């Protein structure tokens, strides 16, 4: 439609052509973590952060608003004729 | 890039008015400066680039090499102020045969000389603000006797004040142009 | 009987500002938990001594000089008084229990003389009160102002004046001798409106340093309280200054709400260009730690520099060794703890050395012999429920409050699959088959489903088993093929899963939380609201009937271990039914319990944000 | 897209603007340093409506701060959220306004507009698709009224197609902190009617009651009042910023509320509003939010709805809810109080809805109503004006700036013409 | 060979599309990433060079704030971004802004998207519009578009599923204006047009599925079911296969009269599905229930000019012949003299597929009843009333004349309705 | 072009108050109140200053 949206669409087309490979969007020390764990298994002396590994995902936006409960108490409201809601 | 898009009547690649005009453009400065200032004649914003050593201060249209600006509109129009300095700009073209020509226009040059890959030509700029239109399809036919397919890259060197860069697909008149695609110089 | 040795406890009170303390010239680290205080050895990360005297939750912590007794505040319910408690040291028991501050306690501190202890009311009832230590009685009291103060500090010398800062106010109060009054003097700052958060006083009462939500570190003189210098030059702290402390050399450690920990040397300097003007505070050293910094305590090593114990909002404890000789600041991560409300426990089948904890932010993995958590698979916003290991040793299943199940692996890499819309909202219980060929998901909107799972292709079948309420727990016989679904209606249902025809079993007296098979038997044990550990018959019967939430059994039915809303852990000779080897001191609603199959260890975890380890002995 | 530029005139307008920019800066989760530290992506999708990018990942507001007597501009700079403004988005003069609408609109206004217009043009062109403007007046003082209107008239003849809002604080009917206040009110109105599209009217007196009865505040300072103006000013635009099952741009709010070009003085209200005690007992449902908003107390203007009928109204919800409930609630209200609406307008409420609620809350709403009750406000002023103008009190100051008497007589008659139109459509 | 082009104009249009294109990928196993693990999907897809299936749809809108949500939703891997059109500015509930000033500049774009999409289809059955009358985009633009379509094809068939402004529940104050204008222009262009409204479906969720909190997402799932059962024969086998041509010839006896109602059955939850048998007689009776309609019209206030039935699941042709005989026996239902027949039925053997997270339950039978009844002219009489009820005051007209329109179109849109209304009376 | 009289005061205020920028350090020696005449120094402005570098800091070749 316009220059900005055409650049947007081209980038999105590239994103769709490429396989997302279910990626995790952050890569920490994989083999360093494995090596540190093997060092812990026998040598029994490894730094704590060396033992640690961290992995992140997208999760979602929308930062956990509390539930609406979608439903009252089944003593106040009745369907049309006497009858619970489901 | 700009492939599988829609170009029918106009295609604006650069506009001084916007949140970020150099979205797609790469900018390289060595002894110069780029900024956006409010012009006096056309009382609006114009993106100005200046600096010594014209051949080094410029902006390329595709963000990086190995990426082409696929655009098939014949006419190309720029809206520039004439600062009475050395100003030049270059446009690369793909012919019907897979050969990338390139034409450039300079205001410090006086003779045109066709070459296998280049065509330098003088430009007779007016005073102050003016829009310049390139056929860009008559040029390829007149130089190499071939047909125009699609532009690949655009590049504008130093000592100029840009307001509009747009492909037109035909020579529109001052009437047919919309409000944004014209020169309205106020009092 | 209470023989149960407490081998390990992992936890930390994250957002309790200034909660972390180090014993002055001592070998103990003091920090709060859900409702208790913990004194760990400074070196041996096993010797813990816990102090439990509060009812709801510790809120503030203060420790007098000379390793003398320490005070602990408390949060309470809406209209019931708080409870400041003074805990002795060299005996480690209660001394005084003072009650005011009807909403909560905001700040506490001892004077340089250990005779005075000042308190600060909550958001409501915000007043400044002084207490005597010999008699646990209030000497003086006064309401500060409408803009509620945040932190208070006794002067290092002259234990008769104290400075307090808050929203848009700073004051210095001096305790009058002729009466029970204390007179304030307000702070005069040039057209400055700063939300002071942390306040520190130098050794000689010269300059009071005060952090700010804007990010400045205002240093003011204290003879007259007027303002002197703004804060860190060459920039500004990102999330505002939160955890500020002083190094004995005269410099200041500053930690913002992003993890920026830096050292500002605060000596009144003249501005180079303009001589009659001062500079801003420069920054000697700087570093980045993970999470907002909330508490800083000192440890004089004196070899090169100083080691500061830094507690961050992410429940991580750091050891920041800084030496001003070469201006070198290196941090180490001593201990990590979960954040809050650990939801689910999981043991890999036939493995009693590593386990996994699903929490409200992401999944962590720990092991038996040491805390030393292995990894933290993060999902940003929505929380995990009912972590599970696929049988025989395989992937980790996790159903989230989104209503979607996701699978991870050992290194957990990238998401094995995402069964989305697995329920309406907030899948709650998840189980797998003994063949790892189907997965049961009981959602919160009273439904049960099962998904067939191939090797690389998933199968979304339409079981749609309708239940009467939220599914607290789901179990399946590892011997054959069956299913049990508990409920927030307690009507535990036996599903056949050969025909999916809901073998008509129903148990209705209250609503249940945890059901377990007897290993290789037709028995059942269920736990719900009312105290009920009733043994059922798989053949529609009830063998016996004897606030509980979690149950577990051994290899064979030796010791049924149980816990619930009550803060205890009850072990039972299953066949006999006696409550031998009962454990205490789990400050909160315990949520899950595990048996560590191969070995004799009971892991307990609750909403407090901590994890406990006990041994296992049955008569 | 839909970017909006924001102007603040007068001391009050510069002060509430310090909150509006502080509330929003926290909504999208940016710092007083101007850096972003939120968590979601909705903090970034439509951030450009309120900010321009900056070097180093900073965000600065698309704001303009105009006021004579730069003493006030040191205050907002010194506040905890002054470090986000570009220190060249500050136009000022050493001379005072003096509450003389004339000099604020004739002598010392004409000296600055050429500079202000230079600044607004600069960041009018910083927007890809500029949606509209919005200001913050104070119809009492000389800066707000005098400079604001002169600025507005300039914008209108430059950006006719665009839309101009106005969160003008009206004088109080009972309270008059100044003495020449009715002179500043009437003279400004003679400008707004022809040179605006939507004009919220707000009075501090109603803001004191709302803070007194509902919020149970003991000492409402001007911050709390400003804290309320900030709340609503954010509620108007959440459609432009956040996803919504029925989004409402500002131009579609206009056409749904002003059937005639002149009846563009609105009446605003916010909900939920409770103390700290009542917050524990009240439950947050669509019913609570709509009865509270439809109450005659939440109206922050000094006007009684029951003395008029709603030509049109509009409610904006934000918070995960059910659209059916809000659809029938506005129906029932339209049925019962059939005397409080008109007949030639079949359905005279619009119920927009957004998907993202406020920061710490879970459900919220905002009430906007174009009732004929506001005609009371202008009636009152038109007396205090004609009271002293009958005696030519304080008028020599106004002749001191090249003005005349025709300017007043024309101005007063403009209101009497206006309030006459509010009666025609109020058939009692 | 048998494919359709599904357009979605306006917010409600693309919202409903976000449910239809949610249902179809599940009906055919298409993963959200374009590719499943012939002719069963070609009607709604087009296999690429390898693997992916793109949905042969078009998502058009002037409000960016909702199309950009699909652009980031889970269903972005399905759509090539060249489909999803947007716009810097919207229509703001003005028919003129949608039809005259803004809509004029993007039709040429979409017309090329269609031309790039019709050429891929070998046998173009017909277009499939999702208009949402009551807005600026759906009414102003959608009408401008269909004009540009009939000049290209003419002989082709243009369908339509237009949500109509409900009588009681309405979220716009001016929508009686644009609605009339839309119909005055779409009528002579389209050839058949399904009609429905929101409240009629709100009740159905309360009566039948018994959900007290229905949102726009619930109604959208039910519009998804209507179309699937309609278009199944285009993509599935079954006795009495139905095609749009044979669907259209025997349902619109006169060129002007093409509006019609809709219905669907069974509509029950899961628990109500186990205490039933759902005989073909039950459904055809529930389908003919005036309360099960999707439009707030009274069929018993008129007759049936023609009716149509698309069953689904396990049916045999004799029972329909039996059940339809039972229906022609009852007296509540009327038929005009000049139509002895009026039932063109149809079967498919593919059952209805339920979506996880949906409100309906799994059923092996279903019926979708469409019928052109002369009773529908009453709801046209409402809009017939409210228009002159406001046009008498010339309210809001300054927007329309201010946006490239004049009074002529109103009067000219007026006469067409009175002429259309009498046509419904000439059949008796 | 534009005037120079007005711009200067507003600029100085915007620089010194609004930003944390410096005056910077305008020497006011010899000048007291507004009443006492200053004692004019014999120095001259824009004067090139001699080289202050030490003897030995000069490296040897
Ligand atoms: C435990 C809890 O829920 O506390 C609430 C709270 O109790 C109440 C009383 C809050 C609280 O508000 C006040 O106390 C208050 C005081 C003077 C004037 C106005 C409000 C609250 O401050 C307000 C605050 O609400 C917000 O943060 C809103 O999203 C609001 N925020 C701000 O205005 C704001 C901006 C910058 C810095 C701080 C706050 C908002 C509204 C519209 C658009 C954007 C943001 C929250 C949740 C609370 C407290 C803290 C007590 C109330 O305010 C709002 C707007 O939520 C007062 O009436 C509501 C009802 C809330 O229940
Ligand atoms: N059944 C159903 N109706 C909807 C939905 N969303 C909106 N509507 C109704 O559609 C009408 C307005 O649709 P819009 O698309 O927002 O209006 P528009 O055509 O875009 O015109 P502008 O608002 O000016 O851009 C209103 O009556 C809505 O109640 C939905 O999700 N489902
Ligand atoms: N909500 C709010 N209103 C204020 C505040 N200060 C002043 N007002 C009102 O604004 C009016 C004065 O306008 P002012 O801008 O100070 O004078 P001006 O410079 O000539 O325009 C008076 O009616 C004040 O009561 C404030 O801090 N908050
Ligand atoms: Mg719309």
């Amino acid at each position: 439609m316009d220059l900005k949206q055409q650049v947007k669409n081209y980038t999105m087309t590239i994103r769709n052509t490429r396989p997302p490979t279910m990626i995790k969007e952050q890569d920490k020390s994989e083999f360093s973590h494995f090596r540190a764990l093997q060092v812990l298994a026998n040598g029994d002396e490894v730094p704590y952060e060396a033992t640690l590994r961290n992995v992140i995902h997208d999760g979602a936006r929308q930062p956990k608003l509390p539930p609406r409960q979608t439903q009252k108490h089944p003593g106040y409201i009745r369907n049309e004729s006497g009858g619970f809601f489901t | 890039m700009f492939k599988n898009a829609f170009q029918s009547g106009f295609l604006s690649v650069l506009y001084s008015i916007g949140s970020k005009p150099l979205e797609i453009w790469d900018k390289q400065v060595s002894n110069g400066h780029i900024k956006r200032i409010t012009d006096a004649d056309i009382q609006s914003s114009v993106l100005e680039i200046m600096g010594q050593n014209v051949s080094t201060t410029y902006i390329t249209c595709p963000a990086d090499p190995n990426k082409t600006l696929g655009i098939k509109l014949p006419f190309l129009v720029l809206i520039i102020k004439n600062l009475n300095k050395y100003f030049s700009f270059e446009v690369q073209v793909l012919d019907d045969k897979n050969v990338r020509r390139r034409f450039r226009a300079s205001n410090y040059q006086s003779t045109t000389r066709v070459k296998p890959f280049i065509c330098t030509m003088p430009m007779r700029l007016d005073s102050g603000w003016n829009q310049i239109q390139f056929n860009l399809s008559d040029f390829t036919r007149r130089a190499y006797g071939t047909n125009y397919i699609e532009t690949l890259r655009v590049q504008v060197h130093a000592n100029c004040r840009i307001r509009r860069i747009y492909f037109s697909d035909r020579l529109y008149s001052e009437e047919e142009l919309p409000a944004e695609f014209k020169l309205f110089l106020p009092i | 009987a209470e023989p149960l040795v407490l081998n390990s406890v992992i936890g930390f009170g994250g957002a309790i500002e200034n909660g972390l303390i180090a014993h002055p010239d001592g070998r103990t680290i003091i920090y709060p938990l859900g409702s208790t205080i913990v004194l760990r050895d400074r070196a041996d990360p096993r010797s813990q001594e816990f102090l439990q005297g509060h009812s709801d939750k510790v809120s503030c912590l203060a420790l007098s000089r000379s390793g003398r007794y320490l005070a602990s505040g408390q949060i309470t319910y809406m209209g019931f008084t708080a409870d400041i408690i003074i805990w002795d040291l060299e005996s480690k028991q209660l001394i005084h229990r003072m009650a005011l501050h009807k909403v909560k306690v905001q700040a506490l501190d001892f004077s340089c003389d250990e005779r005075f202890l000042a308190s600060l009311g909550g958001q409501d009832d915000n007043a400044l009160v002084l207490w005597d230590v010999a008699s646990g009685n209030a000497i003086c009291g006064s309401p500060c102002n409408t803009n509620f103060t945040n932190c208070v500090k006794f002067f290092n010398n002259s234990p008769d004046k104290l400075i307090t800062a808050g929203n848009f106010n700073m004051n210095v109060w001096t305790y009058d001798a002729g009466n029970n009054k204390l007179r304030p003097t307000d702070a005069t700052l040039g057209t400055l409106k700063r939300v002071f958060k942390s306040v520190v006083v130098d050794a000689n009462d010269e300059y009071a340093y005060c952090g700010t939500t804007t990010g400045d570190v205002l240093q003011i003189a204290l003879e007259r309280v007027l303002f002197k210098n703004t804060g860190p030059a060459k920039g500004n702290v990102q999330m505002g200054v939160t955890a500020t402390c002083e190094v004995p050399t005269g410099d200041i450690l500053v930690g913002g709400g992003d993890g920026s920990l830096q050292v500002l040397r605060t000596v009144p300097e003249p501005s180079s260009t303009n001589p009659k003007l001062l500079r801003k505070m420069p920054a000697l050293a700087g570093t980045k730690v993970e999470g907002a910094i909330t508490s800083i305590a000192l440890a004089d090593m004196n070899a090169r520099g100083f080691t500061f114990f830094v507690g961050t909002a992410m429940c991580n404890i750091y050891k920041v060794t800084y030496e001003p000789a070469t201006s070198r600041l290196k941090e180490e991560l001593v201990q990590t703890a979960h954040n809050d409300k650990i939801n689910g426990m999981a043991f890999p089948n036939e493995y009693s050395e590593v386990f996994a904890t699903c929490g409200t932010g992401f999944i962590r993995l720990w092991h038996l012999t040491t805390c030393r958590e292995l990894l933290r698979i993060a999902v940003p916003n929505l929380e995990c429920f009912c972590i599970a290991f696929t049988t025989d040793g395989s992937a980790i299943l996790s159903g989230w409050s989104d209503g979607k199940i996701r699978a991870f692996g050992p290194q957990s890499g990238k998401i094995i699959f995402t069964i989305n819309d697995a329920h309406q909202k907030a899948v709650t219980a998840i189980a797998s088959t003994a063949d790892s060929s189907r997965i049961l998901s009981g959602g919160e909107e009273g439904m049960v489903r099962v998904w067939r799972i191939g090797r690389t292709s998933q199968t979304l079948e339409a079981s749609m088993k309708d239940h009467k309420g939220p599914v607290n727990c789901i179990r399946i016989k590892g011997s054959g093929d069956e299913c049990v679904s508990a409920s927030s209606d307690g009507s535990c249902i036996l599903w056949d899963l050969h025909t999916f025809k809901r073998r008509t079993s129903l148990f209705a007296n209250t609503f249940f939380k945890s059901v377990v098979y007897h290993p290789d038997e037709s028995q059942l044990v269920t736990a719900g609201t009312d105290r009920k550990v009733t043994y059922w018959d798989a053949y529609d019967g009830n063998a016996i009937r004897i606030e509980v939430n979690a149950l577990a059994v051994d290899r064979d039915g030796e010791a049924l271990v149980s816990g619930g809303g009550d803060k205890l852990v009850k072990l039972w000779g299953y066949d006999e039914g006696h409550c031998y080897f009962v454990g205490v001191a789990h400050s909160g609603a315990i949520t899950a319990v595990g048996v560590t199959p191969d070995k004799q260890r009971i892991v307990s975890v609750g909403t407090e944000g901590g994890i406990f380890i006990w041994d296992y002995q049955r008569p | 897209m839909r970017e909006i530029v924001h102007i603040q005139g007068g001391q009050c307008g510069n002060q509430i603007g310090a909150k509006f920019w502080e509330v929003v800066s926290d909504e999208h989760g940016i710092d007083p340093t101007g850096t972003y530290h939120g968590d979601s992506d909705l903090q970034l999708e439509r951030i450009n409506v309120y900010f321009n990018e900056a070097t180093g990942g900073r965000y600065v507001p698309r704001a303009i701060l105009m006021d004579l007597e730069p003493g006030t501009m040191d205050s907002v700079r010194s506040g905890p959220y002054g470090q986000i403004f570009r220190p060249d988005n500050f136009v000022f003069g050493q001379t005072g306004a003096g509450n003389n609408w004339a000099k604020g609109h004739y002598t010392e206004g004409a000296e600055l507009i050429d500079s202000v217009l230079d600044v607004v043009r600069k960041e009018a062109e910083s927007c890809d698709c500029l949606q509209g403007f919005q200001v913050c007046h104070s119809l009492g003082g000389g800066t707000g009224s005098g400079m604001g209107t002169l600025l507005i008239s300039k914008i209108r003849e430059e950006y006719p197609d665009r839309m101009m809002l106005t969160f003008s604080v009206v004088p109080s009917p009972k309270v008059s902190d100044t003495v020449v206040e009715p002179y500043n009110a009437t003279l400004s109105v003679h400008q707004l009617v022809e040179n605006a599209d939507e004009c919220m009217v707000l009075d501090n007196e109603a803001l004191y009651d709302i803070c007194f009865r509902t919020l149970k505040l003991t000492t409402p300072t001007f911050g709390d009042l400003n804290h309320l103006i900030s709340a609503v000013m954010s509620g108007i635009t959440c459609c432009l910023r956040f996803p919504g099952q029925l989004n409402a741009d500002l131009r579609k709010l206009a056409v749904n509320l002003i059937p005639f070009p002149r009846l563009h003085f609105f009446m605003v209200g916010f909900t939920p509003l409770t103390s700290r005690g009542s917050q524990q007992y009240r439950a947050l449902t669509v019913p609570e939010l709509t009865q509270q908003m439809w109450d005659a107390k939440n109206m922050m203007c000094a006007a009684d709805p029951r003395h008029g009928r709603y030509l049109t109204a509009s409610a904006l919800f934000r918070g995960r809810m059910s659209t059916k409930e809000v659809d029938e609630q506005m129906l029932n209200v339209q049925n019962k109080n059939s005397s409080y609406f008109v007949e030639w307008i079949p359905n005279n409420v619009k119920s927009s809805v957004c998907d993202i609620p406020p920061k710490g809350l879970k459900m919220s709403a905002t009430f906007i109503g174009n009732s004929t009750a506001i005609q009371e406000m202008f009636k009152r002023v038109s007396e205090q004006f004609t009271a002293m103008f009958r005696r030519k009190a304080f008028l020599h100051w106004y002749t001191g700036e090249g003005m005349d008497e025709m300017e007043f007589t024309e101005a007063e008659s403009n209101m009497n013409d206006l309030v006459s139109e509010y009666q025609q459509y109020q058939d009692a | 060979m048998r494919e359709v082009i599904s357009i979605h104009i306006g917010q409600a249009g693309i919202q409903v599309g976000n449910a239809c294109w949610e249902l179809y990928c599940l009906e055919h196993g298409i993963q959200p990433d374009g590719q499943m693990p012939d002719d069963a999907f070609n009607t709604f897809f087009s296999e690429t060079g390898a693997g992916k299936h793109v949905p042969r749809c078009i998502f058009l809108d002037l409000e960016p704030t909702v199309v950009d949500e699909v652009r980031t939703g889970t269903y972005r891997q399905l759509f090539h971004p060249e489909q999803l059109i947007s716009g810097k500015e919207d229509a703001a509930n003005n028919f003129a802004r949608g039809h005259y000033t803004i809509g004029k500049e993007i039709v040429d774009l979409a017309l090329d998207r269609i031309r790039k999409l019709a050429d891929n289809c070998t046998g173009l059955q017909g277009f499939l519009v999702f208009n949402a009358v009551g807005g600026g985009t759906g009414s102003g633009l959608g009408s401008l578009l269909l004009e540009r379509l009939s000049v290209d094809y003419g002989k082709k068939s243009k369908l339509g599923f237009t949500v109509y402004p409900s009588p009681q529940v309405s979220t716009a104050v001016v929508e009686p204006y644009n609605s009339v204008l839309s119909t005055h222009s779409l009528l002579e262009h389209t050839d058949v047009a399904v009609m429905l409204d929101n409240e009629a479906i709100y009740d159905i969720c309360r009566r039948s599925l018994d959900i007290e909190r229905p949102t726009y997402t619930n109604l959208n799932r039910l519009i998804a079911q209507v179309i699937s059962s309609l278009t199944a024969s285009l993509r599935f086998d079954g006795a009495l296969n139905v095609d749009i041509t044979e669907f259209q010839t025997n349902l619109v006896p006169y060129p002007r009269i093409h509006f019609m109602l809709s219905s669907y059955a069974p509509i029950i939850s899961a628990e109500k599905a186990y205490h039933e048998q759902l005989s073909v007689a039950e459904i055809t009776n529930a389908a003919f229930e005036p309360a099960s309609m999707m439009v707030k019209c009274d069929p018993r206030h008129g007759k049936y000019m023609a009716c149509c039935l698309m069953y689904r699941g396990d049916v045999v042709p004799k029972d329909v012949n039996a059940s339809v005989a039972t229906i022609k026996t009852k007296r509540t239902i009327q038929f005009v003299d000049w139509c002895p027949t009026g039932f063109k039925c149809g079967i498919n053997y593919q059952p209805p597929t339920v979506v996880p997270g949906g409100d309906l339950a799994k059923v092996q039978r279903a019926v979708c009843m469409i019928s052109n009844s002369t009773a529908i002219g009453e709801i046209f009489s409402r809009l017939d009333h409210k228009f002159d009820l406001m046009y008498a005051k010339r309210a809001f007209v300054h927007w329309y004349v201010g946006e490239g329109m004049e009074e002529g179109e109103f009067s000219e849109a007026r006469e067409d309705l009175a002429a259309l209304e009498k046509d419904f009376e000439e059949v008796g | 072009n534009g005037d120079v009289a007005g711009s200067l005061f507003t600029s100085t205020y915007r620089n010194v108050k609004l930003a944390g920028k410096a005056p910077p350090a305008a020497n006011l020696s010899g000048t007291g109140s507004c009443f006492d005449t200053t004692s004019l120094s014999p120095a001259r402005a824009g004067a090139h200053k001699a080289l202050d570098v030490q003897k030995d800091e000069l490296p040897v070749w």
